[PDB]
C-alpha cells in the first residue's frame, strides 16, 4: 500500500490531509524527472507536465519554486528554505608549519 | 547560498487545493511541525571528527 | 480589506492569521525571530599582565 514510504515530505503529507480531508494515494513519476522545457517541441518532463495533463492532483516532493515552472504550475508557499550551494571533499590532510615553535 | 528559492508544494494551474495548502503550511509552521520535521530526518551521526 | 489602496509594500511577514484575510505574493526577504541583546565589554589586557 501507501505504507512502505517514509521521510519528511511524507511525514507532512499526512499532516495536509489530517487538516483538509482526504486520503491520499502516492504515485511516482515514470519518467524519473522532475521538469524541463525542452528547445525543440515545448514540452515537458516529469513532475510538471503531471500537473499540467491533469494527471494528477498535487505534487508533494523536493519541487522548487522557479521563473519557469510556475508560469504553468501553481506552487503554495516554501515549506523548506534552501539555496544552491557547492559540495565538496573536506580536506583530510595537515598544512605544514614546520617551525610552529 | 549562491541564491535562495523554495519547496512549493505544486498544483495545476486554478486548483482550489492551493490556498487551502497554502494556509496549512504556515500552521504547521506557526506551531513548529516543520522545525520538528526537519530535526527528525536531517539529525543523524553528527560528525565528531573535528574537535 | 475594504478596498483603500491595491499593494502593501512594507515589512508585512507572512503570518497564519494574516493569510486568512488578505493575500500575499511569494516572499521577497527572509526573516527569523532573533535577540538583540548587548556585547559585552572589554578586559583591556594590560601591558603588567604578568
Ligand atoms: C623567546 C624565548 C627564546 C629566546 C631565544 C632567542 C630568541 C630571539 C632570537 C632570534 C629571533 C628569531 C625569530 C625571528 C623573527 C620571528 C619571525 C621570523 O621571521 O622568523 C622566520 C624564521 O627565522 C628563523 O629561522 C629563526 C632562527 C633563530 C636563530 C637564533 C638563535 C640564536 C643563537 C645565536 C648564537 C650567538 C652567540 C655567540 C656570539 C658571541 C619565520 O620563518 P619563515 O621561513 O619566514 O616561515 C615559516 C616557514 N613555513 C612557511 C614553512 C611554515
Ligand atoms: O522563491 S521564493 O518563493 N521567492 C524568492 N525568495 C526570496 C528572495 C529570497 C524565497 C525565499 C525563501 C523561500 F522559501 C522561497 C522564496
Amino acid at each position: 500500500g501507501n505504507d512502505r514510504f517514509e521521510g519528511y515530505c511524507i511525514d507532512l503529507l499526512r499532516e495536509l490531509s489530517t487538516i483538509l480531508g482526504f486520503t491520499y494515494e502516492i504515485r511516482l513519476v515514470e519518467d524519473g524527472k522532475y521538469g524541463a522545457q525542452d528547445d525543440v517541441n515545448g514540452q515537458w518532463n516529469g513532475m510538471v507536465r503531471e500537473l499540467i495533463d491533469h494527471k494528477a492532483d498535487l505534487a508533494v516532493a523536493p519541487l522548487a519554486i522557479t521563473y519557469v515552472r510556475e508560469k504553468v504550475i501553481d506552487f503554495s508557499k516554501p515549506f523548506m528554505t534552501l539555496g544552491i550551494s557547492i559540495l565538496y571533499r573536506k580536506p583530510n590532510g595537515t598544512n605544514p608549519g614546520v617551525f610552529s615553535f | 547560498l549562491i541564491d535562495s528559492k523554495g519547496y512549493g508544494v505544486g498544483t495545476p494551474m486554478g486548483s482550489p487545493y492551493r490556498d487551502k495548502i497554502t494556509i496549512a503550511i504556515l500552521q504547521l509552521q506557526e506551531e513548529g511541525k516543520l522545525h520538528m520535521m526537519k530535526e527528525k530526518w536531517w539529525r543523524g551521526n553528527g560528525c565528531p571528527e573535528e574537535e
